[PDB]
């Protein structure tokens, strides 16, 4: 009902915080941990709109996406 | 590489050889806060809007400006009895000596 | 070089990152950051908690020991923003802690 | 009153310029040391139980030993 970006926040840091660059898969599953938090973002948009902590999120993960060359469509 | 946490820190006054003035406790935990801040930042970091900035910022283009830092933001007294100027007994709270909580700032 | 703790520029442009979607104004402004080594002393400026105090003291005595103190904002200013809120109306509200006055050792 | 700030300001004011990779750090540093350990003696009384005051006493001795600033000395 309200802003909801913090659930967000911690799923993808959840799914992610043990990640390691060193082990083979990091990249495929840090991107699919990256467009799932992209959509959980995306679907709270309206109840965020105005906090700085949502706006941030949305430009910080479109931006990690172009850096990790994550793909916007693909699984996640 | 860990990230922001709060790490053990004790503290032995009688080590630093503060025992010549104070009375108790003669030594305590502080805690230390110490780890990495990337974005995202959990809630439990509680950033400042600032520090949600920067921190997108120099996750966008680390050369802009460095990461928010881990740092206690949350700290409790200790009561320390010690003698004073005029060698008095005094019992008096110290505060921010304890790190309760480390954020990212 | 390593520098002292200091307060350093750190420009924001809101249009830059896109946010001139719901920003209407300032669209940029001045935040600062903080930057820079914390050593034993703290000078007073650097107004550092007893905690602060004693982790520097310590990390003097055994750089092992204890990580040195961080070089963070200990006073920040907010600044009034204009923007298009969630029922699409025009809100004035100040977000507070934007733009760093202080830096400090913590 | 306790003036441990005076003692820090000084000795801060005085080794600001100092750089570590530059060729006369510790001679300096130490009479920089020496006398920020006088001005600290001075104000002792006055300060005791001031964390800020035990901790520049503590700081500046361990400092005197690591770097070999003998007790007396220029400042
Ligand atoms: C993304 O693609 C760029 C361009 O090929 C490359 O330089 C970069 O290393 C890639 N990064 C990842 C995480 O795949
Ligand atoms: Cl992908
Ligand atoms: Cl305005
Ligand atoms: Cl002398």
């Amino acid at each position: 009902g309200q802003c909801r970006i913090q659930k967000c926040t911690t799923d993808f840091v959840s799914l992610t915080s043990h990640l390691n660059s060193a082990v083979d898969g990091f990249d495929s599953e840090f991107c699919k941990a990256l467009r799932a938090y992209a959509g959980c973002t995306q679907r709270t948009s309206k109840a965020c709109r105005g906090n700085l902590v949502y706006h941030s999120a949305v430009l910080g993960i479109s931006d990690l996406m172009s850096q990790r060359n994550c793909s916007k469509d693909g699984p996640t | 590489k860990a990230r922001c946490s709060r790490k053990a820190l004790h503290v032995n006054f009688k080590d630093m050889g503060w025992d010549d003035w104070i009375i108790a406790p003669l030594e305590y935990e502080a805690f230390h806060c110490e780890g990495l801040c990337e974005f995202p930042l959990r809630s439990h970091l509680e950033p400042t809007n600032h520090a949600v900035i920067q921190t997108l910022m120099n996750s966008m283009d680390p050369e802009s400006t460095p990461p928010t830092c881990c740092v206690p933001t949350r700290l409790s007294p200790i009561s320390i009895l010690f003698i004073d100027s005029a060698n008095n007994v005094v019992k008096k709270d110290y505060e921010d000596m304890v790190v309760e909580s480390c954020g990212c700032r």
